[PDB]
């Protein structure tokens, strides 16, 4: 049984931060890719940013690149995301998720994402 | 003959997102003892020109897709799994 356990979302102003953390049990996160998606009011969901914690490569969405930094502590099992230099349209839901690194053998779950946690970013 | 108009090839072939066929092993190179069926997938991925030698045609909009693949050892059996791959929901033309 899978958990991942989301916290760090909230109401902020532009250039206002906030510190995203996603906490994993069930498995090992250095066997994933472990990161954020977004959905934003009438969008498709986007990925915001990856890590694959065995080697710490990283990707990220052209439009958060310089301000948002993703990090995994290997040790806790958990992924972080800070924030940086919000703005109007980063305003969305952003869902933590994880797939396992290359092949995944057989039927079991494979892919996976959280609950959410609201991000809004106005005045 | 039905010659193609300049505007419609000039439409078609902008920088877009286009079904396009990827070798998975270049995707996830990493246990060369094994190999996929299919070897490659379907991923929308940027396409196309930006008509400009200094531009190239980029994602910047990407999303996560899974689907089901057979893993083979080669004498041994083939076994059903999963992998996941990023499309480009979104391109354009940006300095190199």
């Amino acid at each position: 049984e899978v958990q991942l356990v989301e916290s760090g979302g909230g109401l902020v102003q532009p250039g206002g931060s906030l510190r995203l953390s996603c906490a994993a049990s069930g498995f090992n996160i250095k066997d994933t890719y472990i990161g954020w998606v977004r959905r934003a009011p009438g969008k498709g969901e986007e990925l915001v940013a990856r890590i694959y914690p065995t080697n710490g490569y990283t990707r990220y969405a052209d439009s958060v690149k310089g301000r948002f930094t993703i990090s995994a502590d290997t040790s806790k099992n958990t992924a972080y995301l800070q924030m940086n230099s919000l703005r109007a349209e980063d305003t969305a839901v952003y869902y933590c998720y994880y797939h396992y690194y290359g092949w995944h053998p057989g039927y079991g779950l494979s892919y996976s994402s959280g609950q959410g946690t609201l991000v809004t970013v106005s005045s | 003959h039905e010659v193609v108009k300049f505007m419609d090839v000039y439409q078609r072939s902008y920088c877009h997102p286009i079904e396009t066929l990827v070798d998975i092993f270049q995707e996830y190179p990493d246990e060369i003892e094994y190999i996929f069926k299919p070897s490659c997938v379907p991923l929308m991925r940027c396409g196309g020109c930006c008509n400009d030698e200094g531009l190239e045609c980029v994602p910047t909009e990407e999303s996560n897709i899974t689907m089901q693949i057979m893993r083979i050892k080669p004498h041994q059996g083939q076994h059903i799994g999963e992998m996941s791959f990023l499309q480009h929901n979104k391109c354009e033309c940006r300095p190199k």
